[PDB]
Order: structure tokens, then sequence, then C-alpha cells
């Protein structure tokens, strides 16, 4: 009964219905629809009372989402004609970027990651046994209070080919699949868990790190395989997973404390966080200039006379109807699969070499093995690159390696400010501040002493003048004039 | 009539044809001493290295010989083999290959399967109306080479139930009241990470793995795949990855969406062959 | 039948607000400040203006709103700082 | 309610209106009777939403009328509802679903929580109650609303509820030199949200 | 287009980043020589920088060579070195 009828503290009642060859199957369960048809009674089998029900003379969807996209265009060629168009324009891009999270006053890469997440990644199938792995799940990390929770409660309903859930409140067992009791048959039945669900769909949940360990293990070897293999109480059914799971995790005490270890920053085993494949940080803005930019943004949106102003300028321009947003996302997804990597080939060739040596870089600098976190963080970034041009899915059009790059970068100094160090960036800075501790009062001065001690500073050059300078560079005529 | 086609993507229901052709075949280079090699490179082709891996695989596939002896001592032939890898190794992939190879194929990991429900269920059937034997994976590995993932994750009790039922390769069944022994010879192939997330020479390879040397000594082989990272190495993986991924299916579009559809077989029965 | 209205506002009185809010979380005594915090200042602001009966929001509601929240804020912290945290914010809670 | 309302120092003829029985509490009674009235529920392009309810959060002495102060409350704001903290759990408060023998099926058992929403929602005891019952409620602050998918049942309720949580210091007594996360043996997420 | 000119072309220069994957293998270079911070002598191109061994190193005798100049350069990269053992330096 009418979800949005509400009768404070009345237990939503149910009634049956019954539909003829050409009403059945038009719609499925949790989608909401408007219904003419007479009523009706019927004897279940309580004096003169009988089985109340509906007899349906035509069905008419509440919720008014079409049904199962057969690749029958309702958007016909015209719209999806437009839609090619702001992908032909690549300026369409940032469009669709500032228009995700209204409100949220920046976090521009952190919206074109979601975006590409959401695009799809593209699955390939080998010849060989194998298949190339399309779909993607971001992780999110950082401080609390920062709309993570409330971006990924847009971004869900922005796409609802998936679910919005919780943790706590999704079942621990039998997360992507439950087994229940079916009531007419004692054996427990399979019943689709939220990843079920999430397949074929982007699913954002919340609440990862408050949720217990164990089950979320299973999570990773279910998305990992793009489908969920069951064996429990002797039945074998394995079902696809095809989602891309948004994280919500804030790291340890709330916070993310990127200026601590990350083994105490994340509670989550790193072997989780590779096979998740994402890595992202939410850190303390401070800028308290765009701090009270960020108070006029949010006090714009709060102010109904002053939120209407941005609601139609992002109308306009960017927000652009975000319901055929999602529809362009369907289109431009059957868009992605037929190629996506033609531009990338070349490029590529360079380029993933190239961020390959830049992980063993970053392996230079994590001398000691910076504990285990940090050794796996290689091939998940390897694997990364592989899936995350399929993710960008050369962007709406042919953008894929050129974006690709900036993005590996992204993600790489996002592990690095976890990866820096096993206290993180307190270990280098302790290290930079007993380097200082000699240069003003010893130490010579105007590279004259790394021209004198270790002669020439040649064997303390390669790496240890290299970490010493790594600690120095952030303590110590383009843009503010 | 009914015509059976278990066979994964609709092949032989696992029953391999045979001609007097292939027959002839291969066995010239089986007098070939490079042909064990060919076949370790022919497996997983769409992984890089791991050769003398790929070796211990293809020893898996093939199955040893069932000793017996007039008495209850009948000798196994079955293959196990204990592997420990880091995350994104490929393990699982491999473990993948492997089911897709095998013609049984019984695979899953730690938490994929409930230890009790994939060794058997004593519970009853409504329809039957009495107690019942649901052996969810133990029946199905027998005769067959089986799988088993992120076997530290497994519930513990699974863990010493597999313990010596696998040494003998017979399971009693004697739980509940159904007390009927039924055998349970098959090559199992364990994958688990480590403890750490990656195995640490410093620490022991039982501080690496939890999992206790019960059983893990009876492992026909055991492995250890670090996932350690060398320029020439990398650059391989690399360049395989680079391979695998530009390369278009097998004819198809260049630009054209994945299919996977039902191949609309015609051929059904004798006709499908 | 009340519903006060922000249609009027103090935009940036409330941004030097959190501006002062900003470089205080660094005290021990002190717990971080986040947007959120704003938002309840906003809703603290709605709730005076239902408590006036108003259906539209008063600026000096909202302002003694403000100062409600700096105030239980300023109870927070460590009473070392407390003290020169309450003489920072004296510029504001003179105007309550 | 109109006349009064243009009458001038109705503000403070409020704040001592609210619990008159607790002596002195000005800044209390003040914190109480504002959330009674709560803050004016937003909502952005329709999906996008603030709750329009006030979570006040008190940290008391025992024996400070903190109970009584809630009693007070109640029956005051109509639509009302009382956590015992310690009695309730994740499951009880938040979102409960019963198995029924008599029917067949599970069925849903009626949450606290969904009983606080359209009214004012009091917490007592709440900082000597169970960790994971305090997540759960967090999640279910957050949305305003309790989302549980469990033993077949996926339904989400709406939680709309002015909370008021009742805690005592460290000790019973609050320390001024200490910092309020050390007298407070609480999570940091919860003062927050 | 030099290069079209001498062989439909002659050898190809190696992508800085391409080169560090093999130890032992001869490239062909393309870059900008610059002293490195390190001390050595670098070659730099879009793609990155290479520290360049002078040594083995035989200057064409027709033009002039000083820092801040392109070059086509033959050698060994000895990834392990990880110093372009150039052999022609043209
Ligand atoms: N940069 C921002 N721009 C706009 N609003 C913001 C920003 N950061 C935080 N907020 C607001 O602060 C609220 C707090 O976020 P929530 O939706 O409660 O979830 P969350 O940020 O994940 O918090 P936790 O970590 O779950 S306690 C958001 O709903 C936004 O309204
Ligand atoms: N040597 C390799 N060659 C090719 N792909 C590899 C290699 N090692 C790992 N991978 C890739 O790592 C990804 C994850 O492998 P997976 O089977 O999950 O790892 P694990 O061995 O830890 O179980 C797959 O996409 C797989 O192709
Ligand atoms: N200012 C006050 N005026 C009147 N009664 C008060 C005052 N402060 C505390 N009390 C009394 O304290 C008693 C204890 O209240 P309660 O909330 O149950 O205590 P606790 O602090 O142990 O939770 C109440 O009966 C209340 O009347
Ligand atoms: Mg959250
Ligand atoms: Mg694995
Ligand atoms: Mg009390």
């Amino acid at each position: 009964e009418i979800p949005e009828l509400v009768p404070v503290g009345e237990m939503p009642r149910n009634l049956t219905m019954t539909c003829d060859r050409y009403l059945t199957n038009k719609v499925i369960p949790g989608t909401r629809v408007t219904i003419v048809g007479i009523y009706s009674i019927y004897n279940s089998k309580g004096v003169a009372i009988r089985t109340p029900y509906i007899k349906i003379l035509g069905i008419q969807s509440d919720v008014e989402t079409s049904s199962i996209w057969n690749s029958v265009t309702m958007f016909t060629e015209e719209e999806e004609e437009e839609f090619l168009q702001l992908s032909r324009n690549p300026k369409l891009y940032e469009i669709l970027t500032n228009s995700i999270a209204p409100s949220i006053f920046g976090n521009e890469d952190i919206k074109k990651a979601i975006v590409c997440l959401l695009m799809g990644g593209s699955k390939k199938i080998l010849p060989d046994g194998m298949r190339l792995r399309g779909d993607i799940n971001v992780l999110l990390l950082g401080d609390p209070g920062t709309a993570k929770s409330q971006l990924l409660k847009f971004v869900e309903k922005v796409s609802p080919i998936a679910v919005y859930t919780s943790g706590k409140g999704s079942s621990a067992a039998g997360l992507t699949a439950s087994v229940q009791r079916d009531p007419m048959t004692r054996e427990f039945y399979l019943e689709g868990g939220a990843m079920v669900l999430a397949d074929g769909g982007v699913v954002c949940i919340d609440e990862f790190d408050k949720m217990r360990d164990e089950d979320r293990v299973a999570i990773h070897e279910a998305m990992e395989q793009q489908t969920i293999s069951i064996a429990k109480a002797g039945i074998t059914t394995v079902l696809n997973s095809r989602t891309s799971v948004l994280a919500a995790a804030n790291p340890i005490y709330g916070r993310y404390d990127d200026l601590k270890s990350p083994g105490d920053n994340i509670d989550f085993q790193t072997t989780i966080l590779s096979r998740f494949d994402m890595i992202f940080i939410v850190k303390d803005d401070h800028n308290e200039e765009r701090d009270i930019s960020i108070a006029n943004h949010v006090i714009n949106i709060h102010t109904g006379n002053a939120n209407a102003m941005q609601n139609q300028q992002e109308e306009n321009g960017s927000e652009i109807s975000i319901e055929k947003m999602k529809r362009y996302i369907t289109y431009c997804r059957l868009k992605c699969a037929p190629r996506l990597s033609p531009q990338a080939a070349e490029k590529l060739s360079s380029n993933f070499v190239t961020i390959r040596k830049q992980l063993l870089i970053n392996e230079l600098e994590s001398t000691e093995r910076s504990s285990i976190p940090i050794t796996i963080r290689q091939l998940e970034a390897i694997i990364r690159i592989t899936e995350s041009l399929a993710k960008l899915e050369l962007s709406p059009i042919a953008q894929e390696r050129h974006v690709d790059e900036a993005i590996r970068l992204f993600q790489a100094s996002t592990m690095d400010a976890a990866s820096q160090d096993p206290t993180s960036l307190s270990e280098i800075r302790r290290f930079e501040q007993e380097l200082k501790r000699r240069l003003p009062i010893g130490w010579s001065t105007s590279y004259q002493t790394l021209r004198r001690e270790f002669v020439d500073t040649h064997r303390f050059s390669q790496l240890a003048l290299d970490k010493a300078l790594y600690a120095l560079e952030k303590h110590e005529y383009r843009s503010g004039v | 009539t009914v015509y059976p086609l278990h066979a994964r993507s609709t092949g032989v229901a696992a029953r391999q044809m045979l001609t007097d052709f292939d027959i002839r075949n291969i066995n010239k280079l089986s007098k070939k001493k490079d042909i064990f090699d060919i076949l370790s490179q022919s497996l997983a082709p769409s992984i890089y290295g791991h050769d003398h891996i790929k070796k211990a695989i293809l020893l898996m596939l093939m199955g040893g010989v069932e000793k017996n002896l007039e008495n209850g001592s009948h000798l196994r032939g079955d293959i196990n083999i204990l592997m420990v890898g880091d995350p994104s190794t490929a393990k699982s992939q491999l473990l993948r290959f492997v089911l897709n190879t095998a013609s049984l194929a019984i695979a899953t990991t730690g938490r994929g399967s409930s230890g009790v429900g994939l060794t058997a269920a004593v519970t009853t059937d409504r329809e039957t109306g009495e107690r019942r034997l649901e052996a969810g994976a133990m029946v199905l590995a027998d005769r067959g080479v089986v799988c088993i993932d992120e076997f530290d994750k497994m519930t513990d009790v699974d863990r010493v139930a597999i313990h010596e039922v696998m040494e003998q390769q017979t399971v009693t069944i004697a739980k509940a009241g159904i007390h009927t022994t039924l055998n349970a010879r098959c090559s199992v192939i364990a994958a688990a990470n480590p403890v750490f997330g990656q195995y640490d020479v410093n620490r022991d390879p039982h501080q690496n793995i939890a999992l206790p040397d019960s059983l893990l000594s009876r492992f026909d082989l055991l492995f250890v795949v670090t996932d350690d990272i060398n320029e020439i190495r990398d650059r391989s993986i690399s360049e395989h990855v680079l391979r695998t991924h530009r390369y278009l299916p097998p004819g198809y579009l260049e630009g054209e969406p994945v299919r996977e559809r039902l191949n609309l077989s015609l051929a059904v029965g004798e006709d499908a062959d | 039948k009340i519903y006060p209205k922000l249609h009027q506002m103090d935009m940036d009185k409330v941004s030097r607000v959190y501006a002062d809010l900003r470089r205080e979380s660094i005290s021990t005594g002190s717990f971080p400040i986040t947007v959120r915090h704003l938002e309840s200042i906003l809703r603290i602001a709605e709730s005076f203006a239902k408590m006036r009966l108003s259906e539209f929001v008063s600026s000096y509601d909202l302002d003694r709103a403000i100062k409600v929240v700096v105030d239980s804020f300023v109870d927070a912290q460590k009473v070392s700082v407390r003290r020169q945290l309450r003489r920072s914010f004296a510029i504001y809670t003179l105007g309550h | 309610f109109r006349k009064i309302s243009r009458d001038r120092g109705i503000i403070d003829k409020i704040i001592s209106s609210m619990a008159p029985s607790i002596y002195g509490h000005r800044d209390i009674k003040t914190a109480v009777a504002c959330s009674l009235f709560g803050g004016v529920p937003k909502n952005v392009n329709g999906k996008h939403s603030i709750r329009g309810d006030i979570n006040v959060l008190l940290l008391g002495d025992p024996g400070t009328a903190k109970s009584q102060i809630l009693k007070y409350v109640e029956k005051t704001a109509h639509r009302a509802v009382f956590a015992t903290g310690q009695g309730a759990s994740a499951v009880g408060l938040t979102a409960s679903v019963r198995k029924d023998p008599i029917t067949k099926e599970w069925t849903l058992e009626g949450g606290a929580l969904v009983l606080a929403d359209k009214g004012v929602c009091l917490i007592d005891e709440f900082d000597k109650m169970n960790d994971q019952d305090r997540t759960s409620i967090h999640e279910a602050m957050e949305q305003q609303s309790i989302s549980i998918s469990k033993a077949g049942i996926v339904t989400t309720l709406q939680a709309r509820c002015s909370i008021i949580a009742a805690a005592n210091p460290n000790g019973g007594r609050y320390n001024s030199t200490l910092p309020l996360a050390q007298n407070v043996s609480l999570t940091e997420p919860i003062l927050s949200r | 287009r030099n290069e079209n000119f001498q062989n439909s072309s002659s050898m190809s220069i190696t992508p800085i980043k391409n080169l560090l994957g093999r130890d032992a293998q001869n490239f062909l270079l393309l870059g900008l020589l610059n002293k490195n911070f390190k001390g050595n002598w670098s070659l730099e191109d879009p793609s990155g920088s290479v520290e360049i061994d002078i040594s083995q190193t035989i200057p064409t005798q027709g033009h002039y060579y000083v820092p801040g100049c392109m070059v086509l350069v033959e050698g060994i990269y000895y990834s392990v070195g990880n110093k372009f053992h150039v052999t022609s330096m043209t």
C-alpha cells in the first residue's frame, strides 16, 4: 500500500492480484504500479469472509520506469544522436562531472572517477576459458561528515540498476545471496542477496568499516570472479555478480588519519584492497577560504530562494535532467561494449610499462618493503590500469589514454599518501626534521655541502639523498600575483 | 527423449570423442621429450610465466593409478597440491582454468561453501519423507578433479573433516542415523592466501599460513606464489596483458558489443554429437 | 502550520563562524568541526525560528542560534583552550 | 499562540517553560526546547535531503534528572518514544523482523526507532549500552531512515525523529580540564553526527 | 622525416620509458641533453629522462655538442646501471 501514503503506525497491507497472458510478467517486484482492475473476492477455502483480491483490466507503472530494456530505443535515433553529440563535444564530460553530486562544492576528479565507474568497465570474454573482468569496485576512505554517504546515496539514485544498502542493514550471512528456508519447503532456498541485485548494476553500500570483516572477505572473491559461487547446504548454485561496489569506510577513529600507519589507518585487510582494485582518500581540506566558499554553497543549496537559482543553473547547462543522464548512461554503456581501445594501442604500449616503472619507483621509495600493505599495491595497480581504461570507456568517446594517465597519477599519489611509510607521512616528516637539525647550523649551504660530503654525495645521492629530498620538499611566477 | 549436455559452453557432456586419426596424432610428439613442456606452455596461455607451476598443474590434470590391496588399505593415486599465493596472482583464475579444463571440476572458496554442506548434509527431504544424504561437493568430488580456494578462510570444522578423508579418500558418513560409508577419492588443488597479505620470508611459512600441517603434509605438491616484481618480468606481464586486451575476440566487428549468446545450437542429441 | 523560511540570511556571518571553527580542532581538547556541524547550526536556526513561531526566519533569532551552537562548542573544549576560544569568539558572542 | 508570538521575550519564557521542575539548566532547557521545536526539513532535487530533526547529545552526572528531563519532554511533543538504551539493541530499536509461526513466515517486528519516526525520540543510558547497537543507530540516523535486508525482508523505513541521547561522564563527573573526547567513553563519529 | 629518408625508414627512436624495461638491449634515442641533478648527463624527452654515460661515446665530428641540445644516439641502457651506455652519438 502506497509507500508514500506512510500510514503512521500501520503495517502496509497487501492485496493479491491476477494477470492475463497479455498482462503477466510486465513488471517486476519492488516496482510501484498504478493499477486499474476490478475489485475481486473469492473464498480462501471466519464466517462469510472471503479473500479480497483484484482482477486487473489495465496495468500502468507508478514508478513509470520502462520495462527491462531490450535495446528497443524509446529514446529513438534522435535522443541518442544528441547523446553522441555530447560524446562528440569533450566539454560535456566535465558537464557530467560537475552535474554529479549537487552542492558538493568541487571534488571534480572524484566525480570523474565516479562517472567512470558508473559508466561500466567492459567485460571482454577471451577465446581462452578466461574472460577479462569488466566491472570495478571503488573504495571510499576518508574523514566523516564529508558527504561521502550522501554522495553514495545520490549516485545510487542516479543509477537504479543496483540498490543502495548498508553493511549492518544487509544480512551478514549471504550478503551476495542469503540462504533461507522456504515456508512450504523445509529446504533452505537461495534468496537473492544485495549483490545478486547489484549484479548488472553499479552498487553503493554504506559502513564498510563498521561491517564485520569476515563476510566482507566473501565479497572480494565474488566481485573478483564477477560471479557468486555457492556450494553451501549441499547446493552448488553459482550466480553472476556484474556489479561496481562503492565502499563506505571511515578508515580509523573516524577521520582518514593519513598521518598514521596505513595498517592502523586501513582496518580492511590490504588483500581486500588489492582485490577490490580501487583506492581513494578523503582528507581534511582546511583552506578556511575554501571552507567559507563551501559554507556559501551549502547555505545557497539550503535556502530555497538561493537553492532555486543553483538548481536552474545546474539544470540548463550541466544537471540536464539526471533521469535522461541515466538513460544516456545506459545507451552509452551499450556504446561502451563495441570498442574501448582503438586509440589506446599505440600510446598505451608506452604508458602501460611507464606506469609499471613508476610502481617500481614506488617500491624504491618504500624500501624495507614498507610492510605488507604496500607490496600488493603494485599488482592491484597493474590490474587497475587494465580495468580502469575500460572504466573510462575511452571517455564518452575515444579519449582513453590521455586521461587514464592523469587518473593513474591520481591513484599513485592516493596510495603514496598512505604508502609513503608503514605513521605514514609522519615518519618522513621526522626524517626531514632530523635532516634540518643540521642544515642551518652546520651542513654549509647552497649545494656546496652536497658537493662536499660523501664525495659529492654520490653514494648518498642515489637512495639516501633522494629519500632526504622527498621528505624535505613538502616542508621546503605562475599562480599568486 | 533426452540429450544430456553438461559440458561447459555446450561441449560433449564432458565425454571427449576419439578418432584413430586423433589417436595416432600427439603420440609422435609424446616420443619427443619436449611434448611435456609444450603441454605445460599450452596451459593458462593467458598467464605469463609460472612454467614450473604450469607443469605442476599439468601433472595434476593427469590422473594417477589407484593402487588396490587385498584389505581395507587401498593406495590412493589421487594428486593433491596446496598452493599459497598473494592476491591477484592469477591463481584464482588458475583454479578457474583448472576448472574449465577438468571434467568434473568441483571448485569453491573458503567462504564459498559450507563445509558440512559440501561434505555431507544428513537432513531429511520433505518429499522423500525421511533422512537424506546430501553431499554438496564430496560425492561430486569423487571420480573427478576438484579445487578449493582460500582454504585459510575455510571453516575449521570443514578443514578437520577434509583432513584424513582426503588422506583415506573415503568418508564414513556415519553421522546421525545414516551410517553408510561413501568413497571420496579425487584430486584437489588448494589455493589459500597467506595470513599476512603476502608471504614474508622472515615469517615462517606456517607463520605465513595458519593452516596446520595436518593433511597439509598430505599434499602431493606444495607451492608458494610470491608477487615479487622485476623489470624484465614486469614488462613481460604487461606486454602479455596488452596483447590479451587489445585483441578483439575471434571474429566479430571491432566495434561490436560482447554477445556471449546461446549459440542457437540446432544440433541436438546425435546431431549435437 | 508554522514553517519558517531562511529567505533572508547572513552568508558571510556564517562564513566567518566556520572559519573560526577551523584551526581550533587542532587543540587536543577540541573535536573536529565538519560540514555537518554547519548544517547543524542551520537547523538550529530553523528550530529557533519555529520557536519564534514566525513563518519567516528572523536574522537575529538565527543569531541566537549561532550563539547557542558556538557556546555548546566552547563548552565542549578543554577549559585551558576554552578561555582563549571564548575570548576569540567574544567578537561573535556580543551579537548573540 | 499567535498573540504570545508577537509578544517579545517569548523565547526566554519558552526556555523557562521547558522542564520547569528542573531548577537551573538554562542552556540545557534552551537546547531541549529548541530540539522539541526542531529544524525545518530540507530536500534538494527530490533525492538529496536534509534532516529536520535534532539529535541532542547530553552528558549528565548521575541523578541529574536526565530521565526526568526526558519524561517532561515526552507528553509535550505528542508523538514520542523512549529508548532505555541498554534495553534496546541494533535490531530492537532500528528495525526488527520476527519469525511468525502462526502465519508461517518472517514478519516485521516494530522497530522502536520506527516508533520514534514522526515524533520525538527519547534516548537514555546510551553511554553504557552496546557499541554495535550504537553503530546501527548511527546508520539509521544518518539517512533519517532505516534500511534492513534480511530474512527475505528488504524493507526500508523512514525514521524522522528528533533524538536526545543521555550520557554519564567517565566516572559520572566531567573534567573540564580533560578533553571532551577523553571525558567521553564513546566514539568520535557519533558526537560528530 | 630524415630517418624515413635514410632507409620506409631507418632505425627508429625508442620511448625513454620503454628503454629501462630491458637492460642489455640496444636502442635509438632522441631527447634533450642536460645535466642531471644526480650529476650525470641526462637525455630528456616528453616521455622522460635518462642519464647518459658520456664514456664509450663518439661525437659526430660535423656538429657541435653543448648541453641543452637534442641528439640521436645508439647504445645499451644497462637498467641495472640505469645510465644509457650510448655508443655512437649523432
Ligand atoms: N564537501 C561538501 N560539500 C557539501 N556538503 C558536504 C560536504 N562535505 C560534507 N557535506 C555534508 O555533510 C553531510 C555528512 O555526510 P553524510 O551524508 O552524513 O555521510 P558521510 O559524509 O559519509 O559521513 P559519515 O562518514 O558516514 S559519519 C553530507 O550529507 C553533506 O550534506
Ligand atoms: N603472471 C600473470 N599473467 C597474467 N595475468 C596475471 C598474472 N598474475 C596475475 N594476473 C592477473 O591477476 C588478476 C587476479 O588474479 P587472481 O586469480 O585473482 O589471483 P590469485 O592468484 O591471488 O588468486 C587476473 O586478472 C590475472 O589475469
Ligand atoms: N535541577 C534539578 N531540579 C530538580 N530535580 C533535579 C535537578 N537535577 C536533578 N534532579 C533530580 O535528579 C533525579 C535523578 O534523575 P535521573 O535522570 O534519573 O538521574 P541520572 O543522572 O542517574 O540519570 C530526578 O528525580 C530529578 O528530579
Ligand atoms: Mg556513512
Ligand atoms: Mg584469489
Ligand atoms: Mg535518568
